[PDB]
C-alpha cells in the first residue's frame, strides 16, 4: 500500500501469471505475451520466509508449573494463582494480536515495494525510449520484437540501439 | 507501431482475510495460521515418559495403596492423573496436599530404600479391613501402623542420620481413632504425642480423637505429614503413641517431571506437546487449545484464530 | 506563458506532539490521548449491582452484625466497603479473614438458608451487652451461642447432610473467655474443644482462655472458621464447650462479583468502569487512574499521557 | 518521513486549505487557486480511523481480582501479591508506550506516503507537457485554462491535446 | 564530453551482523549490544548504603547473637547476607522465618528502643553456655530469658500500651526445653502457656518439651515469633512459663530497603545497579547477568546478546 | 531495503567515503572526485540516535521484590514465586527480541531512504540536462566543471544556464 503500486496505479493482479509473482505483459507487432520475472518473485518470497523462520517451529519447552484449575474454593491463594495466569496470558495474547497486524502491513507494503522496485528498474532501463503510461505500462517509441522484449526483461537492452528511432517517434508533431 | 511493456503482479480467485494495522478485513493471495486449534485426542507415549495412574493418585501410588503396588520405584516425565481414580486403603488427609502432590510430581520419582528403624518395644505392621491387599488386612506399603505390645506402649525415641550425598524424603503419619476405647486398644494410653524433628525442623502432632463421617465404613482417619533430611542431618522421631511410621525414605531429585490431570487415552505416537486434551502439534507459536501444557508447546493466547499474510494483496482481475 | 500546478498538504496553527521512534518531540496537525486520567468522583449505581456496605463489612453482614441487618440475603456484583466501617457486636477474629471475605465477595450473594440442628442438651441463644440489637442484649444473628443447660454440658455430636444438588457455605466459631470464672460459667466445664468434620476435612479448634485487651470493654473472643460442605457430603460438629453454632448454611455461587474498599459515592447513572476514585468512561485503551478496577475497563498503566496522532507532520508557513 | 514529501520536497502545508488533508494551487491565464483532492484525504483518513477502530471503545473486562493495597505488614504473600501487579503494570506500560511510538512513527510515513502518491500520479498524467520543479510543483508548458487544470484534478486530463503545443515550448531555444 | 555525476553511500570493512523482521543475518556497518553481560564482581559501596552481614544473617543481627553486637541499630539500603554466615547462640527456628526476614529487610532499620516490662516474680536475664558473649555465658541481646524465682513462676499478665505515633515491632519466643527435669528446673512447673495479644490479634504458643537433634551441644530449641503493635493498641504478653521475653521494640519503617544473598566483595566504588555477582553498568536497557537486581537495573532476558543497528547496511565493493 | 537504492540500484557502498553516509562522486573535463552530503548523513544519524535515546541510559529502578533461589523444597508457594519469575522474564525476553528485529528492520529502511531522497533530490535538480544512468549515476549533457559539480551538491545549480546545451547534446541523432 505504502508504494502504491499494487492496488494503486496497477490497476489489478494478473491471475494468469501462475509462475511468478511479479512480471511483464507485453505487445508488439509479434503478438502478445506475458513473463514472470524471478528475481523480484524471490526477493518477496525470502523476506516472507524470513518471518516464517522467526515463527514456525520455534516453540519453548515448559514443564512443571503451577495449578490452572482448582476442585475448592481456597480464597487468597488460589486467587493470585488464578491472576497470574490470567495476566501472562492476556500478555501473550496482545503479543500474538500485535505480531499479526505489524506483521501483515509489513508484508502488504514489502511486496507492493518489490513491486514498485521492478516497475522503476524498467522505467530507467528504457531512458528515453519509451514514456510512463500511469497504469504500471510503457509505450515503447521504437518496433521492438520479441528478442527486443527478452532483452529488456533479461536486463540487456541497448537503449543506444534503439535511441534514434525512439526519439523521432516520441518527439514527432 | 512500437510495443507496450506493462508490468504487473499476480491475483489468485481464491484469497484470504487477514487484519492489519490499518484494517481489519484485507484480502491477501495466501496466509497462514498462527494458532493451533485442535488436538488428536490421546496424549502420545513419545518422547517424555509417561505415567498413567490409572486408578491411583500421585500420592496413592507413593503411600503404597495396594492397588497402586505396580507403581513402585518408577520414574517419569509426566504422571497423568485421572478423574476416575479413587483411594481404597484407611482414609486419610494431607495438610497442605498440593504441596506434597507437587514437590513429588516434580522431584519425578517413586523410588524408596527402606530403613532399619529401631522399633523395639511395640507391635510393628498393624493392618486394616479397609485396605485390602492380596484378599487380607493390610495397611499402606510403605508406612508402618505401630501398636502396643503386651499392651504397653513405651515412649519411642529413635534416630536415623542420613549419610548419603543426597536429600532423603520421609513420609509419616498420626492416626486419630474414633473413641477412646480404641485409642486405649491400640496404644495401651489416653492420649498420644508424636515429635519429628531434625537439626534444622520440627513437627510436633497431636492425636485427635473423635467421630469424623465415616469413609468406607471408617470413622477414624490418619493425617499424612512429611519431612526433608538433608546430607549430614537426622531424623529424629519421638511418639508415645498413634504413630504412623515410615518404612524408609523417598529419593527427592530434580529435572522436567511434573503431573498433569486428564482423561486422554494415551496413545503410541510421538509428540512433544502434551495438553490434558491430548498431544497438540507444536508447528505455530501459538494455541487455543488449553492454558495446561508440558512439554515444547506453542503458547496458549485467547485467540481462536490469527492469520499470518504470507502474500500480497489480493487485487482480482 | 503556461501554468504552474503545484500539490501540497494542509497545515494547521495549533499542532500537537507527540513521539515517534526516531524523536521524542514532533508536531502533527491532531492527535487523541490514550491514557484516562480522571473520574467523575462518584461510583455509577448502574449497570452493575451495587451494594454499599455503609457502616458494614462484608464479614459484619454475613456474621448478622445488628446493624447489618438490612443487608440479610442481598446479592451484588460489587461490594462496597467504605473505610468509615465498624464492628459493634462481639469482638471476633477471623484466621484468614481475607480468604473468608475474598470466598464469599466472588461468591456474590448472603443468601442464607436455616436449618434445624439438635442441641439437646444445652442452652441456645445467648446474647451479650456487647451485641445489641433493637436495645436488648443480642448476638450475630446467623450464629447460635450455646451454653450449659441446668449446669451440665453433655458432649455434642450433631450431623447435618448436604442433600442438596448445590455446595453449602458454614459459619462457626469458638469463644475464648477471658477467665476460667467465665469458662465455667458459660460452659459448666474447665475446657471446651470444636471439632468440625466432613468426608473430606477434619477442624479441630482448642479454646484459649485468658485475658486480650478489652474491645468495647469485652477481654474475651470469638474466632470464626468457615466449613464448606458438597452434595453426598456430610457436616459433623462435635463439642464439649466454647461452641459458637452455626444456624444453617449460606449459599454459594460462582460468577462476576467482587469487593471494592472506597469511599467514593454511589451516584445515580451509567458507567460500565469502577475505581475506587468513582467510576470512569472507557472509551480509552489505558488509564492511570487506579490499579484497583472492576467492569470494562482500560488497563493502568504508569503514564499520565499517551498522544496517539491523528494526522499528518504539521508544517505550518 | 520516509518518503520525503511532507516536511522534505514540499517546503510546507497550506493552512489555508481547510476542506482536506491533500490538494493542489495552480497559477494559469485566469487567476490562482486551490482545490483540495478527496480520495487521497479519504485514504489517509481511513487508514488512520483504522487504527482508532483497534484503540478506541475495546476495553477487556475483569472481575475479581487479587488485592492491590494492605494495611498490615506480611512478608511472602504480600509481597508475591505487590509484585505480580507491578511485573503486570511495567509489562502493559512498555505495551503502551511502544504502541504509541510505532504508530506515530507509522502515521507520519503513511501520511507523507499520500503526498507523494497523488505527485506521482499527478507527475504522470502530465507526460511530457510539464516538468517537475522539485518542490512539488509543475511548469506546465501549455496554456492551460480552469477547466484545464480541473481536467487535470479530475484525472481526465488528455494529455495528447495539448502535446504539440507543450513539445514546442519545452525544447525551445 | 559533458560529466557524470553518480550518488552513493558509504561502507567499512569491518560490518558487523544483526537480525531483523526478515531477515537473520544482515551486515550493516555499525551496532550497539542492548544487554549487559558482565559485572565487575564487586558490590559499589555507592551511592546505596550497603550493610555488610558478614558472619551474620539479618535474623541474627535482629535476635543480638554476640557476634552481631555490632549492627545494632544500624539502617541499610541493601543488606548483604553472605554464604559463610552462620548461628553461634541458642539453636532456634522462626515458623515463617521468610516472611521476618522480608519484613525487616524491607523496613530497612534495626533501631531498637528498650521498654520497662514489669517482670516482678521471676528472675530475668537467663544466660546459656551455648551463646558466649566476652568469655561470658550469655543470651541474645535483644531477649530477655526468664525464669523462676524461689521456685515459683507466678502467671504473667503483663501490658505495653503503644502510645507513640508510630508502629513497634515485638520480637519474642517460646523455649522448648529437652526433658522435663529442664522444664522444673527453668520454671518450676510441668508445663508453660505463652499468649501474645493485641486489640487485634492473639498468638497462642504451647511448649513442646523433648530431645531435638543436638545443635552446638543443645537438643532444646526457642522458637521466634513477631508481633506488631499500632498506635492506640496494646501488647499483652501473659504467661506461666517458657516466656522468652522481648526488651522493647523495634521500629519497623517503610522505604527502597532490601536484602540480597551473595558473596561479592564489597568495593569502593559507585554503581547505581546491583547484582549477587557484583554491581553492572546500567547504560544498557537489558542484561543476563542475573534475575536478581536492585536499584536502577537493565532488565533482565535469556538472550546473551542482542545487537541494535546503529548503521545501514553495509555492502562492500 | 525497502526503496532499493542500497543495495539495490546502487551497486555497493564506498570505502573510501570517511567523513559522511552519502555523498557524490564525480568525473568532469577537470577530473574525477567524492563530496560527503552533511544534510542526509546528519538526518539519519538523528533518526538513529533517537531511537538510542530511548533505549540508552533509561533504566527503571526496582527495590524489594520476591525471593527468586530457594535452598529448600516447599511446593506451592515457591512453584508460584518461581512461575511469575519465569512468566516475567519471557515476557522481557520477547519484548527485547522484537523491539531488535523491528528496529533493524526500520534502521536498514531508514538509511534506504535517505539515499533515495537524495538521489531524487538532485535528479529534480538536473531538469532536464541529465540523464539517469539507472545505478545512482547520472550522464550531464553539458560541460560542467568542478564550480559546476559544487553547485550541484550545493544546491544552486541554475538548470536555466545548461538547458539549451544540453537539449542538443540530448536530442541529438
Ligand atoms: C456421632 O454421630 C455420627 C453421625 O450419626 C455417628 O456416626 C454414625 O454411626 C452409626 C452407628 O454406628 C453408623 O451406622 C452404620 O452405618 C453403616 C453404613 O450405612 C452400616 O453398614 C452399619 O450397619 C451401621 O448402621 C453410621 O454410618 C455413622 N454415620 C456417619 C455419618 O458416619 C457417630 O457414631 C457418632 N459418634 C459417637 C462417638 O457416637
Ligand atoms: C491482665 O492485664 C490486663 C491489662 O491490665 C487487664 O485488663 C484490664 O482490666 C481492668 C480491670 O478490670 C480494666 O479496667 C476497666 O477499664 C474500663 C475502661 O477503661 C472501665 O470502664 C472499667 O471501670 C474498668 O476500670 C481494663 O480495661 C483492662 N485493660 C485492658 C488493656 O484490657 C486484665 O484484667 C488482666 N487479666 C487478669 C485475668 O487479671
Ligand atoms: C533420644 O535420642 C537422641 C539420639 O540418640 C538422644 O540424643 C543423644 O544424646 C546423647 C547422650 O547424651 C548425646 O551424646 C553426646 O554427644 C556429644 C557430641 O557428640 C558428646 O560431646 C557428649 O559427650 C555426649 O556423648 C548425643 O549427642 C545425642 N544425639 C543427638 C543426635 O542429638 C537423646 O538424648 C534421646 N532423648 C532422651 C530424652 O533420652
Ligand atoms: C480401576 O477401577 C475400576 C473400578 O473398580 C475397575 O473396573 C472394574 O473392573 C472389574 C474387572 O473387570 C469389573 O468386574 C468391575 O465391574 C469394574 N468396575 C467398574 C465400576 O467398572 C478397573 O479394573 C480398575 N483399573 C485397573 C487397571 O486397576
Ligand atoms: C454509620 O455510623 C455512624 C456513626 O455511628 C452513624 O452516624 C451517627 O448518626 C446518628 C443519627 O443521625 C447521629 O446522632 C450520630 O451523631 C452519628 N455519629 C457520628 C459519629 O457521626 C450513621 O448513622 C451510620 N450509618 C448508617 C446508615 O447506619
Ligand atoms: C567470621 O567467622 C570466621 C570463622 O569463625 C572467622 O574466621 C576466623 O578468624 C580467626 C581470627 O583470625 C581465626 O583464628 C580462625 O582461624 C578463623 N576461622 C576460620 C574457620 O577461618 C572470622 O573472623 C569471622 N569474621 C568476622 C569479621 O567476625
Ligand atoms: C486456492 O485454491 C487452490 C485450488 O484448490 C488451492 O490449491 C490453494 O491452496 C488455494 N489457496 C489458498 C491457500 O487459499
Ligand atoms: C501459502 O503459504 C504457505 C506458507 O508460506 C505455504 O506453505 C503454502 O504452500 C502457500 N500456498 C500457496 C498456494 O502458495
Ligand atoms: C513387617 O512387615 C514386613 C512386610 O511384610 C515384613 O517384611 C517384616 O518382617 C515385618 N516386621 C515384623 C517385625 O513383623
Ligand atoms: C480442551 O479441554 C478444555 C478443558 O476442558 C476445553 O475447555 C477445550 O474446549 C478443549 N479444547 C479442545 C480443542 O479440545
Ligand atoms: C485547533 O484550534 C481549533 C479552534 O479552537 C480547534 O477547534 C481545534 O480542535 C484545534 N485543534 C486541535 C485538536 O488541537
Ligand atoms: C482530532 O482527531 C480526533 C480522532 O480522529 C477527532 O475526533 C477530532 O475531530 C480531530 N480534530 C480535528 C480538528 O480534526
Ligand atoms: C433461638 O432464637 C431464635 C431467633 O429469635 C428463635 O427463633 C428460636 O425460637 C430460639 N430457639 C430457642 C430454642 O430458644
Ligand atoms: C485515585 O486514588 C488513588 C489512591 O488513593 C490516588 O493515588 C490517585 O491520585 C487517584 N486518581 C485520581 C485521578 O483521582
Ligand atoms: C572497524 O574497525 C575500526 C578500526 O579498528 C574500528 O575503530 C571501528 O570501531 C570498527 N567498527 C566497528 C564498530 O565494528
Ligand atoms: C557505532 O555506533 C555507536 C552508537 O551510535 C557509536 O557510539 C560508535 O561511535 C559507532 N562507531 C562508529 C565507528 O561510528
Ligand atoms: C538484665 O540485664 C541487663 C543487661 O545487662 C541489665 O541492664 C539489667 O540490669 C538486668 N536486669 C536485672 C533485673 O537483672
Ligand atoms: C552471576 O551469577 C549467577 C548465579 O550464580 C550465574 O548463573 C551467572 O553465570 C553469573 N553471571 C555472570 C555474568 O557472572
Amino acid at each position: 500500500g505504502i508504494f502504491g503500486a499494487i492496488a494503486g496505479f496497477i490497476e489489478n493482479g494478473w491471475e494468469g501469471m501462475v509462475d511468478g509473482w511479479y512480471g511483464f505483459r507485453h505487445q508488439n507487432s509479434e503478438g502478445r505475451g506475458q513473463a514472470a520475472d524471478l528475481k523480484s518473485t524471490q526477493a518477496a518470497i525470502d523476506q516472507i520466509n524470513g518471518k516464517l523462520n522467526r515463527l514456525i517451529g520455534k516453540t519453548n519447552e515448559k514443564f512443571h508449573q503451577i495449578e490452572k484449575e482448582f476442585s475448592e474454593v481456597e480464597g487468597r491463594i488460589q486467587d493470585l494463582e488464578k491472576y497470574v495466569e490470567d495476566t501472562k496470558i492476556d500478555l501473550w495474547s496482545y503479543n500474538a494480536e500485535l505480531l499479526v497486524a505489524l506483521e501483515n502491513q509489513h508484508t502488504i507494503d514489502l511486496t507492493d515495494s518489490e513491486m514498485n522496485k521492478l516497475f522503476e528498474k524498467t522505467k530507467k532501463q528504457l531512458r528515453e525510449n519509451a514514456e510512463d503510461m500511469g497504469n504500471g505500462c510503457f509505450k515503447i517509441y521504437h518496433k521492438c520484437d520479441n528478442a527486443c522484449i527478452g532483452s529488456i526483461r533479461n536486463g540487456t537492452y541497448d537503449h543506444d540501439v534503439y535511441r534514434d528511432e525512439a526519439l523521432n517517434n516520441r518527439f514527432q508533431i | 507501431p512500437g510495443a507496450t511493456l506493462c508490468l504487473g503482479h499476480h491475483a489468485v480467485p481464491n484469497g484470504t482475510i487477514v487484519k492489519t494495522i490499518t484494517n481489519d478485513q484485507i484480502e491477501v493471495t495466501n496466509a497462514t495460521e498462527l494458532v493451533q486449534n485442535s488436538s488428536i485426542g490421546e496424549i502420545c507415549d513419545s518422547p517424555h515418559q509417561i505415567l498413567d495412574g490409572e486408578n491411583c493418585t500421585l500420592i496413592d501410588a507413593l503411600l503404597g495403596d495396594p492397588q497402586c503396588d505396580g507403581f513402585q520405584n518408577k520414574k517419569w516425565d509426566l504422571f497423568v492423573e485421572r478423574s476416575k481414580a479413587y483411594s481404597n486403603c484407611y482414609p486419610y488427609d494431607v495438610p497442605d496436599y498440593a504441596s506434597l502432590r507437587s514437590l513429588v510430581a516434580s522431584s519425578g520419582t517413586l523410588e524408596f530404600n527402606n530403613e532399619s528403624f529401631n522399633w523395639t518395644g511395640v507391635t510393628q505392621n498393624g493392618t486394616s479391613s479397609a485396605c485390602i491387599r492380596r484378599s487380607n488386612n493390610s495397611f499402606f506399603s510403605r508406612l508402618n501402623w505401630l501398636t502396643h505390645l503386651n499392651f504397653k506402649y513405651p515412649a519411642l525415641n529413635v534416630t536415623m542420620p542420613n549419610n548419603e550425598q543426597f536429600d532423603k524424603l520421609y513420609i509419616w503419619g498420626v492416626h486419630h481413632p474414633g473413641t477412646d476405647k480404641d485409642q486405649i486398644f491400640l496404644y495401651a494410653q489416653s492420649s498420644g504425642r508424636i515429635t519429628v524433628s531434625t537439626k534444622r525442623s520440627q513437627q510436633a502432632v497431636i492425636p485427635n480423637i473423635g467421630s469424623r463421617p465415616r469413609i468406607r465404613n471408617i470413622p477414624s482417619r490418619i493425617s499424612i505429614y512429611w519431612t526433608i533430611v538433608k546430607p549430614g542431618d537426622i531424623l529424629l522421631i519421638n511418639s508415645t503413641g498413634n504413630l504412623i511410621a515410615p518404612r524408609g525414605y523417598f529419593k527427592i531429585r530434580s529435572g522436567k517431571s511434573s503431573i498433569m490431570r486428564s482423561d486422554a487415552p494415551i496413545g503410541k505416537c510421538n509428540s512433544e506437546c502434551i495438553t490434558p486434551n491430548g498431544s497438540i502439534p507444536n508447528d505455530k507459536p501459538f494455541q487455543n487449545v488449553n492454558r495446561i501444557t508440558y512439554g515444547a508447546c506453542p503458547r496458549y493466547v485467547k485467540q481462536s484464530t490469527l492469520k499470518l499474510a504470507t502474500g500480497m494483496r489480493n487485487v482480482p482481475e
